[PDB]
C-alpha cells in the first residue's frame, strides 16, 4: 500500500 | 351403608393409577440412567483478552459476552468464567448463574466450595462459547474476588412471564473458608426489594428478622452454620431448602434453590414442605422460582 | 353393580396388597433416584484444554518434554503475569511461539491501540482460529535477556501454495516507544523480504516508503506512521505502518483472494497482501506470524 | 368403627398419604432428571401432569366424607 | 421462608  | 363400596372403589381406582403412575417413573429414570453412561460436551476456545477480572478485560478491549480466562491473582492459576460485558456497561464476572435447570445445586461443602456446573456453552455454530451456563463459581474463588478490592454485586432474575426486577448491593464481600464464607453486604438498590439485608418483605419484627442474610455464615445440606439452632439433624436450612446458601433461618431468598419448571409450586410437590425452588421472597413471594436467576460482580467505582 | 358383603373381606386385602406392594416400588425407585444423582454431578467434558507444561516461551516448553501442539502458559523474564498462547511443536523439538494468525475473516482486524495492545481473538489447541497476540507479549517474548528471537512469516495462496519469510534476531519495543519493529536482517524465503520495502513503480525512492524495518506500531486512534494520513485508518488495521505498507499481514480478509480497487472503503489496497510474493491486490487466504530464539533456526 | 370399617379407615389414610409421596417423587424426579441435561449427553424430555394427582386427592377426599 |  504505496499512499501517494 | 352402601358407602363401603363406593369407597372401595375409588381407593382401587387411585391405587391402581398410582401403581401406572411408578411404571411411568422407573420408566423414565431408568432412560436417564442409560443417557448418563456418557457426558455432554463443550469445545470453548479460549479469548486472548485476559486479566484480573472481567472489568480489567472489558478495560482491555473484550467488549462480548463470553467465556473468558481470568486470574484474580498470579497465586491462583487462571480460570474460566462467564463475563457479561453487556449489562450496565459490562465487566461483570458471573458468580452464579440460573436459567433452565441443566445444573444441580443441592450438593456438599467441597463441589460448593471449589465450583460446579457449566461456565459456558457453544453459540450454536460458533467454536467459542459464548452463552453462560448454570454454575457456582466457587466459594474460596468468589472470597479472593471480593476482598481484592471494594465489589459491588448484582442480583438479577426473570418470572416465568418475562418480568424482570434486580437487587444492586454496591458493597459485597465474603470471608474464606475459616470464616464459613461469611457474607456481608451493604448499599442496596433496585426493583426486587433488599431481602438479603433486611428480610422477608412480607413478614413482622422476628419473623422478618430470622430470613436477613446479611451477617450469615454459609451452609450446605452436609455442613450447618444457619442461624437454625435446632437438637433434630433434619432441621437444617441446607436440608430442607435445596442448595448450599448464606441461609439463616431460613431465607427470603433462595438464589441456589430446587428449579421449578412453571414457576408456580406448593408446599404439596416440595421435598419437605419447606420453601425450596428459586426464590426471591420480597418480589413473587415464597412459592415462586424463578426462571432465570443470576449473581455477578465487579470492583466498585 | 354392587359386589355382597363377602367380597368386602376379599376387597379390603387387595387394595393392601398392592397399596403395601406400591410402597415398595416407591423405596426402590427412589433408591434410583438417588443412583441418578451420583451420576449428574459432572460438568459437560471441554474439548479444549491446557497442558500443564509452562516456561518462559514455547521453545522453553518444548526442551522441557512438550510434544504436542496446543495452548500452554507461558512468562517471560520480565512479565507481571503469566499468559496463553499457542505453541506450534515439530518432530525436532523447535517450540514456536505464534502470535497472529489468520485463516478465514471470522475475526475482525479493524482494532484499536489497546486492543493490539492486548491481544484479541481467540486460542484454540487445533491451531484453527484467528487472533493477535497482542503487542506487549510479543515485546515481552522477543526482548528477554541474551535471547535474540527470529521471525517466520508464512502464507498461503486460496490455490494451495505456501510460502515463507525469515527474520533474524527480530524484536519488538516497548510501549514508551509505541512497540517499534526491528530485525538484524532478511534471514531467506520463497515468499520474498516484504519488510524491505517494495518497489511499487511509483516514485524515485522506490522501495523506502513503504518499509517496514524500524516502523512504530499504528492504529487507527493512534497514529505512529511516515504518513501526514493515517494509514492504520484508510487500511483498517493495526500494523507497523511506513506510508503506508508493503506487507500488510493484518489487513481485510478478501474471500477468493483476487480483491480490487472498488472493494477498498477509501480507495488503497487493504488486504492481507505481500508484494514480494503476490500483487497489491491479492489477499492471502492464510497466514501465520510465529517466533522462536535465533539459535534454533538451524544454527 | 367395625372390624372392615377399621381396615377401610387406615387405608384411607395410606392412599392420602402415598398420593402426596407420590406427587411429590414426582416434581423430584422432574427436576432430578433435567438436572442432568447439564452433565449428561441428553435429557429425557418430558411434561409433568399434576391435575392428575390434584384430580385424585379431591376425589378421594369426596369419598372420605 | 422463615421457622417461627
Ligand atoms: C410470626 O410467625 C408465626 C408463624 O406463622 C406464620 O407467620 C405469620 C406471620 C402468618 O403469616 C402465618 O400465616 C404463618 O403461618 C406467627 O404465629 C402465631 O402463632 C400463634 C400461636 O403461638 C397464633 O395464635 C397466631 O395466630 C400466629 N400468627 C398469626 C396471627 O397468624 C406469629 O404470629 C408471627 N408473628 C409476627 C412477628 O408477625
Ligand atoms: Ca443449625
Ligand atoms: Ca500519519
Amino acid at each position: 500500500g504505496p499512499r501517494p | 351403608n352402601s358407602n363401603i363400596p363406593t369407597n372401595l372403589r375409588v381407593l382401587r381406582s387411585i391405587l391402581e393409577n398410582l401403581r401406572s403412575k411408578i411404571q411411568k417413573l422407573e420408566s423414565d429414570v431408568s432412560a436417564q440412567m442409560e443417557y448418563c453412561r456418557t457426558p455432554c460436551t463443550v469445545s470453548c476456545n479460549i479469548p486472548v483478552v485476559s486479566g484480573k477480572e472481567c472489568e480489567e478485560i472489558i478495560r482491555k478491549g473484550g467488549e462480548t459476552s463470553e467465556m473468558y480466562l481470568i486470574q484474580p491473582d498470579s497465586s491462583v492459576k487462571p480460570y474460566r468464567v462467564y463475563c457479561d460485558m453487556n449489562t450496565e456497561n459490562g465487566g461483570w464476572t458471573v458468580i452464579q448463574n440460573r436459567q433452565d435447570g441443566s445444573v444441580d445445586f443441592g450438593r456438599k461443602w467441597d463441589p460448593y466450595k471449589q465450583g460446579f456446573g457449566n461456565v459456558a456453552t457453544n453459540t450454536d455454530g460458533k467454536n467459542y462459547c459464548g452463552l453462560p451456563g448454570e454454575y457456582w463459581l466457587g466459594n474460596d474463588k468468589i472470597s479472593q474476588l471480593t476482598r481484592m478490592g471494594p465489589t459491588e454485586l448484582l442480583i438479577e432474575m426473570e418470572d416465568w412471564k418475562g418480568d424482570k426486577v434486580k437487587a444492586h448491593y454496591g458493597g459485597f464481600t465474603v470471608q474464606n473458608e475459616a470464616n464459613k464464607y461469611q457474607i456481608s453486604v451493604n448499599k442496596y438498590r433496585g426493583t426486587a426489594g433488599n431481602a438479603l439485608m433486611d428480610g422477608a418483605s412480607q413478614l413482622m419484627g422476628e419473623n422478618r428478622t430470622m430470613t436477613i442474610h446479611n451477617g450469615m455464615f454459609f451452609s450446605t445440606y452436609d455442613r450447618d452454620n444457619d442461624g437454625w439452632l435446632t437438637s433434630d439433624p433434619r432441621k437444617q436450612c441446607s436440608k430442607e431448602d435445596g442448595g448450599g446458601w448464606w441461609y439463616n433461618r431460613c431465607h427470603a431468598a433462595n438464589p441456589n434453590g430446587r428449579y421449578y419448571w412453571g414457576g408456580q409450586y406448593t408446599w404439596d410437590m416440595a421435598k419437605h414442605g419447606t420453601d425450596d425452588g428459586v426464590v426471591w421472597m420480597n418480589w413473587k413471594g415464597s412459592w415462586y422460582s424463578m426462571r432465570k436467576m443470576s449473581m455477578k460482580i465487579r470492583p466498585f467505582f | 353393580y354392587e359386589a355382597s358383603i363377602l367380597t368386602h373381606d376379599s376387597s379390603i386385602r387387595y387394595l393392601q396388597e398392592i397399596y403395601n406392594s406400591n410402597n415398595q416400588k416407591i423405596v426402590n425407585l427412589k433408591e434410583k433416584v438417588a443412583q441418578l444423582e451420583a451420576q449428574c454431578q459432572e460438568p459437560c467434558k471441554d474439548t479444549v484444554q491446557i497442558h500443564d507444561i509452562t516456561g518462559k516461551d514455547c521453545q522453553d516448553i518444548a526442551n522441557k518434554g512438550a510434544k504436542q501442539s496446543g495452548l500452554y502458559f507461558i512468562k517471560p523474564l520480565k512479565a507481571n503475569q503469566q499468559f496463553l498462547v499457542y505453541c506450534e511443536i515439530d518432530g525436532s523439538g523447535n517450540g514456536w511461539t505464534v502470535f497472529q494468525k489468520r485463516l478465514d475473516g471470522s475475526v475482525d482486524f479493524k482494532k484499536n491501540w489497546i486492543q493490539y495492545k492486548e491481544g484479541f481473538g481467540h486460542l484454540s489447541p487445533t491451531g484453527t482460529t484467528e487472533f493477535w497476540l497482542g503487542n506487549e507479549k510479543i515485546h515481552l517474548i522477543s526482548t528477554q535477556s541474551a535471547i535474540p528471537y527470529a521471525l517466520r512469516v508464512e502464507l498461503e495462496d486460496w490455490n494451495g501454495r505456501t510460502s515463507t519469510a525469515d527474520y533474524a534476531m527480530f524484536k519488538v519495543g516497548p510501549e514508551a516507544d509505541k512497540y517499534r519493529l526491528t530485525y538484524a536482517y532478511f534471514a531467506g524465503g520463497d515468499a520474498g523480504d516484504a519488510f524491505d520495502g517494495f518497489d511499487f513503480g511509483d516514485a524515485p525512492s522506490a522501495k523506502f516508503f513503504t518499509s517496514h524495518n524500524g516502523m512504530q506500531f499504528s492504529t487507527w486512534d493512534n497514529d505512529n506512521d511516515k504518513f501526514e494520513g493515517n494509514c492504520a485508518e484508510q487500511d483498517g488495521s493495526g500494523w507497523w505502518m511506513n506510508k503506508c505498507h508493503a506487507g500488510h499481514l493484518n489487513g481485510v480478509y478478501y474471500q477468493g483472494g483476487t480483491y480490487s480497487k472498488a472493494s477498498t472503503p477509501n480507495g488503497y489496497d487493504n488486504g492481507i497482501i505481500w508484494a514480494t510474493w503476490k500483487t497489491r491486490w491479492y489477499s492471502m487466504k492464510k497466514t501465520t506470524m510465529k517466533i522462536i530464539p535465533f539459535n534454533r533456526l538451524t544454527i | 368403627v367395625i372390624e372392615k370399617v377399621q381396615h377401610i379407615q387406615l387405608l384411607q389414610k395410606n392412599v392420602r398419604a402415598q398420593l402426596v409421596d407420590m406427587k411429590r417423587l414426582e416434581v423430584d424426579i422432574d427436576i432430578k432428571i433435567r438436572s442432568c441435561r447439564g452433565s449428561c449427553s441428553r435429557a429425557l424430555a418430558r411434561e409433568v401432569d399434576l391435575k392428575d394427582y390434584e384430580d385424585q386427592q379431591k376425589q378421594l377426599e369426596q369419598v372420605i366424607a
